[PDB]
């Protein structure tokens, strides 16, 4: 039973030595809080109908109230962007509780 | 298992330059988004298991 | 561009390449001559910026 | 160079702290972009070398306290920040937080969770009553 028990723990040690994927679980929860965040940083690019993504070349180009109307559409869609975010971390937060 | 930030500090220096173009989490914290650390470092888990 | 004697016709319509060169738009857009002064990705305020 | 200030490159207005990049810019690029779109180097119209862009450096400020009724005394952690930043911010200039009377130091602690300022370090552990990260706590004790 000892012996037993000592080559069991030492087939542990060879497949964690030798495979790679075993440890999926935890690998797909780091893929998928690095998935959504590197997500959430593309959606800046996002023009979201505006003249441009960049909010400084909105304020290079535009008068206050041309800007007003550029920067609202910029607003709206990287405020609906964290929403998005915040929404699925709090269905995968439910997942690892 | 590889992680992508542990939270442990950074401190410019470590970002800034070649850094600043060839990592993710460089683009994540110079727009907002931080790791915060766990309250139990990894060696308190490993007195505790 | 704006003074000289003769203009090109519209079906033959002539293209200067402007280079090279410090540009006033406060010394064009403050004028009283133009009837029309009309923009389309930039205000005519910040084209000295 | 190595100074937070708004620059203006061209029209390319923004705020941050400029470096001397090693960026290989080819001769038809004035500028190079971030994954986010945004400007993160830039060539110089005047000497025409390479600058990286960085932020001005921010993060967050957390306020710990006893209760209200037990103590007005509170510590900060500005997280995520190695302690040299909170010198450095000298209200001499502005911030975002306006109040400084903190970083006098004197009982400053770097954790990894930030630097720590208004709390004594002390050697020996106890439970955990307030939790700062990385394995440190905070308690309001004689
Ligand atoms: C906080 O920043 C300072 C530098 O401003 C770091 O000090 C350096 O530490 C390394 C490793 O010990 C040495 O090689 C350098 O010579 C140190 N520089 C100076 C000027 O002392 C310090 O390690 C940082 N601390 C943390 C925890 O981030
Ligand atoms: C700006 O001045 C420097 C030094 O005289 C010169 O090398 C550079 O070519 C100048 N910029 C332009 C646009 O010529
Ligand atoms: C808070 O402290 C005050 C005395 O300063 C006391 O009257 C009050 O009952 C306390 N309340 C609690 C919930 O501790
Ligand atoms: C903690 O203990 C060590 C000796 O083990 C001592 O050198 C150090 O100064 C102590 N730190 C504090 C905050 O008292």
């Amino acid at each position: 039973i000892a012996n037993q028990f000592n080559s069991a723990i030492g087939k542990i040690q060879d497949s964690l030595s030798s495979t790679a994927s075993a440890l999926g679980k935890l690998q797909d929860v780091v893929n998928q809080n690095a998935q959504a965040l590197n997500t959430l940083v593309k959606q800046l690019s996002s023009n979201f109908g505006a003249i441009s993504s960049v909010l400084n070349d909105i304020l290079s180009r535009l008068d206050k109230v041309e800007a007003e109307v550029q920067i609202d559409r910029l607003i709206t869609g990287r405020l609906q962007s964290l929403q998005t975010y915040v929404t699925q971390q709090l269905i995968r937060a439910a997942e690892i509780r | 298992v590889t992680l992508a930030d542990a939270g442990f500090i950074k401190q410019y220096g470590d970002c800034l330059g070649d850094i600043a173009a060839r990592d993710l989490i460089c683009a994540q914290k110079f727009n907002g988004l931080t790791v915060l650390p766990p309250l139990l470092t990894d060696e308190m888990i490993a007195q505790y298991t | 561009v704006f003074n000289a004697t003769r203009f090109a016709s519209v079906y033959a319509w002539n293209r200067k390449r402007i280079s090279n060169c410090v540009a006033d738009y406060s010394v064009l857009y403050n004028s009283a001559s133009f009837s029309t002064f009309k923009c389309y990705g930039v205000s005519p305020t910040k084209l000295n910026d | 160079k190595n100074k937070c200030v708004n620059f203006n490159f061209n029209g390319l207005t923004g705020t941050g702290v400029l470096t001397e990049s090693n960026k290989k810019f080819l001769p038809f690029q004035q500028f190079g972009r971030d994954i986010a779109d945004t400007t993160d180097a830039v060539r110089d119209p005047q000497t025409l070398e390479i600058l990286d862009i960085t932020p001005c450096s921010f993060g967050g400020v957390s306020v710990i306290t006893p209760g209200t009724n037990t103590s007005n005394q509170v510590a900060v952690l500005y997280q995520g920040v190695n302690c040299t930043e909170v010198p450095v911010a000298i209200h001499a200039d502005q911030l975002t937080p306006t109040w400084r009377v903190y970083s006098t130091g004197s009982n400053v602690f770097q954790t990894r969770a930030g630097c720590l300022i208004g709390a004594e370090h002390v050697n020996n552990s106890y439970e955990c009553d307030i939790p700062i990260g990385a394995g440190i706590c905070a308690s309001y004790q004689t």
